[PDB]
């Protein structure tokens, strides 16, 4: 597993050198904004059932085919599976947002997920749509100004969107 | 499959029995990957030596250790983890997609250690290994509960005596049975390259008939008489 | 908490072994299994299903 | 590597669950100590050359026989490899300061350390002496919590050698 | 592994409505003939040693290269393996006959069996021939009208023939 | 996959590496004897499905007067229409279980994943227990004998799962 | 029981090693986040009766059908049990605040939750509404980091309920 | 895994033949040179640390890119795995030398070694170089006349050379 | 196959260790045993035909009912198969003598023997009697150490038949 | 302890089988090799004093710094420790000779040797030089195959240290 710090360390080690002062300043900035990052991760963690229910509602409004008999979310078993996959992917996006590196998401969640879905018969397009819907539902909670000190957190929004987009592009 | 003995460890034993048991255990449970001395678990084998835990309890501890998690869990899909855990803990490959669903849901709900216990507390594990013999690859010989796909899938999971399940491959730790178990297909039976010279002169397909260069026809009475 | 279960396998276990067979080497009758609290119920259920009889259960 | 953020995420991942308040409090502690640790890493990087020169000299001072002909320290290649090794240890100490975890030291030095030292007949006492010189000299530098941060990792390396 | 009833239920579920009156008539007729089906499964079960001895004798008469030094049934180990495989395939054919469906046979027995034999160097055509001979002996035993009430069972004979022929085709 | 009498028979014989002996054929004979009342119950339930669905929806409404109110799940035409859809799903999986003479269809379609889906979509299991108790009441009016008994047992299994 | 310090110790105990810089920094984060957690625990434990009564009335408002006869709310013993249960939830959230870990909630509330809530027909949405009431009040009874601590633990209980 | 004796037995069995007079003569000659074989095996076993040490010294003197940051023996973990590989190859070479057949190498030592090294990105030419250096160092200890009876053991030298060359050729 | 050298190598390998002094003394013992074992193999190979035909006649003498029609040993093909089987047994005994291990007998005869005998209703007492005649004759074809080796392997086959 | 008879019994027992030809061949080889082994044990037992004294002197010759103040060879207690350890090595070597197996050396010396030497900062190279001196002097003391037996055991000890 890699966070930003371990990624910098590995990059510096490949060339076999001490970390430059510039890299130290970048990592210091990351640590400085760590508290905003912790708030973003807590916003994701604390509102996961809401994010997932909203995303599933919208997804199954757009795509009735999934919940019809013969669809890929028809019985409670496959619907439970759909909701579980959403919660797992969201969990891993939150992990990545905390780490600052999507290595955890790539290694654990997205490692072989497209072809696993293809083998199962799952429409990867619909999974990417569900990840996009979770991104949109989560952004609302990331910009919730209540219960937190007010400040600029646009970079965290960009990074969370990039992790959601990365998941949605790896899946489909 | 035939040459290495099944290593069994009971409550009292000598030094060499203990050391050989440990070598076999580390060479099976940790794949065939090099476990460094700093990674060697000392308290677990002290408890094994005392008799506090059985070899089964030692396997349970090792599969819960950071060596096992760092190799086969933290940089893997759950499919890859389940394949590896079936191979190393149950000596076989997953037979059905329902097994993957079961184990993924079990890890999601109850955690990693409940997953490891589902492997080691299973009646299959105790039927084949009990408490004293180290797990071994067991679908290379037919057993009362095998399935047609099991041999091929274990062969797919097994990379040779000099091969291993390592996360340090440049392509990472990737699942190889994730597409075939879902589609209920057999495994791949392509073996490594050093075995091509072995028993070249056998002719298993002896009864197979060589085709003629030209199919024989009968122009006048029709073309198959 | 930790529970030590002294189990002595009996004829109910012997018949099961005579039917299924020894995929694992034959062992003595009585022995003790040390389990945590979490595993305690599955361990007892398994020993009951296999026919093994518990001599006793102690806590520690 | 196994840094604070990484066992946080790894425990959450193993348990199949989101990140709770314990995880985020540990992460907050990491981000808090990240200032003295990076100050220490910067100071050690800036003084790398003098630290390596002094460490090699200390090793030769405590083990004079090593420099005698027919011994592992005789020659120029061996002493250059000595400075190379001490620069390695210092580099990975600074990495473990930056990463806020002993992961870089565990993965690039400590793993395989004994086997390698045994095969090439490298006395761990040489490296313990050099790391003790590093410890002493970073005592002169690094007033404050940077001192404690650096000394934890130098002592971790020393304990691995012993 | 599913039987005739679960097959009907799955087909109905895919289209997503109740089992039609024709389907229920089919399944009730199946259950009415299930007594004769039990007779057929008993015929296969009580005569397995006879069937497999007959098939093995015929097979090693037609194919002598199997039982002579170098052959794939030469030593006792491989001969025992051959007879064991015969037992197994007959067992799964009787399972499928009781089920009224060939899902247990295909899913549990014959799925990776050609791949196994190809990896081991076993003539899959010889295995198919053995299954054909074993089908013939089994069909001799199924038709036996002793100890059992006389009546038409042609559907059962044809169905057992399809199960053996499917096994042969899957191996070869 | 589906835990039908034939299926446990075959899977048990398979886990022991043996042919189907006398006891397994005992069980199979029993199932084939079930299939007359079971199929008749399935036929009766299939014919009377529409009245059962409407009555179950109404019984749920009466037992939960508030849900139909605005700001709650029962409000809306879509919610009630696919309330009817869910009740149809339950009814035809009951028919499936009757035909197969096993809870396999119920265990595999509705029961598995039931709680997590109910939680995620915030659906009270008590609504469905009420609808099933209504159909349980109507079963005596529509069925009789062992056919009634089989249908009642399968509805009770569905209820106990929902409980 | 699951606290930050407990995981600190348990990881090293599994790995058979002494506590290290990584785990010590995690414990530092715990000790520094102790003070707002203890302040939140003080505020939550002082106002316990008012919170309990307000939460009971909030549940009876959000679910008017509960109070009418034949239901779970009709009955003085039942409503006493309601106050008892909401006070239990508040007490265990205070315990989690004090321990800086969800361990008291995990051991005492979350474990064995759904099975008994099902066996006694205790709808979890009642307790969800009560916890949301406690959340809304703790929004005003607290300020700064103590507010975040209490909110995190209340949200953990809520997500454990739904 | 075979020795010379079981190899001869397998050939005779493929013929279906008792072993010939000349075959038994060659086997008795092999078993009469057995003590020299044992001395050679003991020379490999007893000097293994020296063999791996001087082989590794020469290899890392020649190929300095292996021990640079970014090389394949750089961190202690990779260096330790390197020395373990050299140890293992020497051990299996001694096994083959005692057995008189190189079947142990391709059955066990080289069973998946090339695929392993290609997956890891190990330069197989450097492993071939390491095995060659181990051959060079081994030949000094094999030829050592010290403290054993003087005689012609040149066939053993050739056989050990062939085993080392087989390992090298299978790797590269 | 499981011979002295192969057991040595495999036991050492599965323990990840070189060949020690004990293993080499086992190999030395095998190399010394080679002389009587190979001479016994020579003697039994030279006299294979009289041995096998006498063994078949011994079987027919101890089991007279077999030759009568309707049972196993009636007819030229069945008796030819009998001679072929005893020739197989003698061949694999000679292979074992050459290899100095029960490997060839175990792999080629002992494994799967009982199942084949049950499948074709071949009585093990037949083969035991034939091997007993072989034992009596090798008592008169060999002497000293070779006699002991051949008897060892013949008794191994007999004990594994009964 | 790991002896030839021990390996025989263990290998035949784990497979749940009686002893057979290969196993008794290994035992025969051991009983044959016994005579040179006991010869060598007698020879080493008679010369233990001279051998140990010379080995200590050889260690001090090879590593002169050991005797200087502040090192391990300073003090008569440490010198007695040295001679004591070399006497232990020689005694266990003769045990290995008598038992015809590396069992005694394995159990009493090799198992735990690395961590003990690491803990007490005992250099293995000291013991390797001592054992090399003993190995040289066995040639002047022994001749024939007894010399070879002694040399395999001494080289086993040296390899265990190296
Ligand atoms: C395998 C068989 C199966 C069942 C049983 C099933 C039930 C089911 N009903 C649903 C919708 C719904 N179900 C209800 C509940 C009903 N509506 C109200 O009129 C009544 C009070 C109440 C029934 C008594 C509601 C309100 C919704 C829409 C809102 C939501 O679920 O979020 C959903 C969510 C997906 C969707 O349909 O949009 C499921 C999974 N689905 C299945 O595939
Ligand atoms: C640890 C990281 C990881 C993940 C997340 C993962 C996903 C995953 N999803 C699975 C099945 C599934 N996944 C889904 C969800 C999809 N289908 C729906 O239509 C949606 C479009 C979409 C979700 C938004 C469904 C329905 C199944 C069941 C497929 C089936 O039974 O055919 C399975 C097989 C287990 C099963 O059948 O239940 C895995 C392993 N694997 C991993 O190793
Ligand atoms: C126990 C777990 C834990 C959490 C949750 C935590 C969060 C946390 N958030 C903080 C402030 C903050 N929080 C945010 C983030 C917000 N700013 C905008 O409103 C966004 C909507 C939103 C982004 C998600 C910002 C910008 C600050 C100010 C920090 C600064 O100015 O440097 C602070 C500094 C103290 C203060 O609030 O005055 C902490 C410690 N710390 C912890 O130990
Ligand atoms: C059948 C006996 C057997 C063999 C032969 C064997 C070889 C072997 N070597 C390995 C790794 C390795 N092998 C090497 C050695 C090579 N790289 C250097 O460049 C050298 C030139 C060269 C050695 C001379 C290295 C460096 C690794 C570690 C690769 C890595 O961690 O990235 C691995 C992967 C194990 C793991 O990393 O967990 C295996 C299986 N294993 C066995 O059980
Ligand atoms: C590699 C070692 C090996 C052995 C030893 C072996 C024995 C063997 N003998 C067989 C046949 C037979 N063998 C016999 C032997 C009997 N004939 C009588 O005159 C005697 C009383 C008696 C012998 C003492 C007979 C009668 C058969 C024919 C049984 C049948 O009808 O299939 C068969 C059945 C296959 C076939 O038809 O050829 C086997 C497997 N096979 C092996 O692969
Ligand atoms: C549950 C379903 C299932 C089946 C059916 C199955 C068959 C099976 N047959 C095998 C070997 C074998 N199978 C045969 C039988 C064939 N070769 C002969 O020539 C005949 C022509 C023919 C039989 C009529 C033989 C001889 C072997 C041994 C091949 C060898 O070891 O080299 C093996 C390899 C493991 C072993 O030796 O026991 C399997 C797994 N496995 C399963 O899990
Ligand atoms: C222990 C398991 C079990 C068995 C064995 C069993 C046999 C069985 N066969 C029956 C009749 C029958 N059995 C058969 C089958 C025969 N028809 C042809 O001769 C074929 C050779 C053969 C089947 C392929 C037929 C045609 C009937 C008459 C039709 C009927 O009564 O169902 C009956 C009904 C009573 C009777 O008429 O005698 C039973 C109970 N039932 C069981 O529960
Ligand atoms: C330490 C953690 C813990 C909790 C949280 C807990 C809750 C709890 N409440 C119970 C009783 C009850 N609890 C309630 C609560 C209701 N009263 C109504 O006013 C409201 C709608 C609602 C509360 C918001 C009711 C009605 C009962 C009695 C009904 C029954 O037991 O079935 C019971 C069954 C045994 C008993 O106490 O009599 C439990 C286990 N128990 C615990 O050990
Ligand atoms: C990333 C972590 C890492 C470390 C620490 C490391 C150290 C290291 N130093 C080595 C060589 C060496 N290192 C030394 C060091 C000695 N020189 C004397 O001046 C001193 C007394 C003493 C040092 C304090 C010597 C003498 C050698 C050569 C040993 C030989 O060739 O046998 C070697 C053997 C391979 C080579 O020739 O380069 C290693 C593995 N390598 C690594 O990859
Ligand atoms: C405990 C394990 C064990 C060992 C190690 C062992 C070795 C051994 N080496 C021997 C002689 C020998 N050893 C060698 C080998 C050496 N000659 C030199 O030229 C080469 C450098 C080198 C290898 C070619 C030779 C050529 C002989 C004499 C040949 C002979 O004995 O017939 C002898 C017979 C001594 C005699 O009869 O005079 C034995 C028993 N025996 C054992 O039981």
């Amino acid at each position: 597993m890699n966070d930003v710090f371990t990624r910098a360390i590995a990059q510096a080690d490949l060339k076999g050198s001490f970390l430059l002062e510039s890299d130290l300043d970048k990592l210091a900035s990351f640590a400085k904004e760590g508290v905003k990052r912790l708030d973003a991760v807590a916003a994701l963690t604390n509102n996961a059932p809401a994010i997932i229910s909203d995303a599933a509602h919208k997804l199954f409004a757009e795509q009735q085919e999934l919940i019809q008999p013969g669809g890929n979310a028809y019985p409670h078993r496959r619907m439970a599976a759909c909701l579980r996959d959403m919660e797992i992917i969201l969990r891993y996006v939150s992990y990545a947002l905390l780490a600052g590196d999507a290595s955890v998401l790539d290694d654990r969640c997205l490692n072989g997920l497209r072809e696993t879905y293809n083998a199962l018969g799952t429409p990867t397009q619909s999974v990417a749509r569900a990840v996009q819907l979770m991104k949109d539902a989560a952004m609302v909670h990331l910009k919730s100004t209540a219960n937190v000190t007010v400040g600029d957190c646009s970079s965290l929004y960009s990074e969370a969107a990039t992790y959601f987009d990365k998941a949605a592009a790896s899946i489909a | 499959a035939t040459e290495n003995p099944k290593v069994t460890l009971r409550a009292p034993f000598t030094s060499e029995e203990f050391q050989g048991a440990l070598y076999a255990i580390y060479r099976h449970i940790f794949g065939n990957t090099y476990v460094m001395e700093s990674e060697r678990p000392t308290t677990a084998e002290s408890q094994l030596k005392d008799g506090r835990i059985t070899v089964r309890g030692f396997i349970r501890l090792l599969a819960k250790s950071e060596v096992y998690k760092s190799r086969f869990f933290q940089k893997t899909s759950q499919n890859r983890f389940i394949e590896l855990s079936h191979k190393l803990l149950l000596g076989r490959a997953p037979y059905d997609q329902a097994e993957i669903s079961y184990h993924l849901d079990l890890w999601n709900t109850q955690g990693y250690d409940a997953e490891i216990d589902s492997y080691v507390d299973s009646e299959e594990y105790l039927d084949f290994f009990g408490e004293d013999t180290v797990p071994f690859l067991r679908d290379f010989k037919y057993q009362t509960g095998q399935q047609g796909v099991g041999y091929s899938r274990l062969l797919n999971l097994y990379d040779g005596y000099a091969g291993s399940d390592t996360d340090r491959a440049q392509s990472g730790q990737k699942a190889r049975l994730n597409g075939t178990i879902a589609q209920a297909e057999p495994g791949s039976i392509e073996r490594p390259s050093a075995l091509q010279d072995t028993w070249k002169f056998a002719n298993p397909n002896y009864r197979n008939a060589k085709p003629p260069m030209v199919k024989a026809l009968a122009l006048e009475p029709v073309d198959l008489l | 908490r930790i529970y030590k279960i002294t189990v002595s396998e009996a004829g109910a276990y012997a018949t099961n072994k005579h039917r299924t067979g020894y995929r694992a080497p034959i062992r003595q009758s009585n022995y003790t299994l040390t389990v945590p609290y979490d595993r305690f119920l599955p361990e007892m259920i398994r020993l009951h299903q296999s026919g093994a009889k518990i001599v006793n259960v102690t806590s520690v | 590597s196994r840094t604070v953020i990484t066992e946080v995420i790894a425990t959450a991942d193993s348990q199949g669950r989101f990140l709770n308040s314990t995880e985020l409090q540990a992460a907050f502690g990491r981000f808090e100590r990240a200032v003295p640790a990076i100050e220490a890493a910067r100071a050690l990087t800036k003084n790398q050359d003098a630290l390596v020169k002094g460490a090699v000299q200390a090793v030769f001072k405590k083990f004079p026989y090593v420099t005698q002909p027919g011994e592992k320290g005789y020659g120029d290649s061996n002493q250059a490899k000595c400075a190379r090794d001490i620069g390695y240890y210092l580099r990975f100490i600074t990495y473990s300061l930056v990463a806020s975890g002993t992961g870089p030291l565990d993965d690039y030095v400590i793993a395989g350390l004994r086997e390698v030292n045994r095969a090439f007949n490298l006395n761990p006492l040489w490296y313990i002496e050099a790391l003790n010189y590093i410890k002493g000299e970073t005592g002169k530098l690094l007033s404050g919590q940077s001192k404690t941060e650096a000394l934890l990792y130098i002592d971790h390396a020393i304990n691995a050698l012993s």
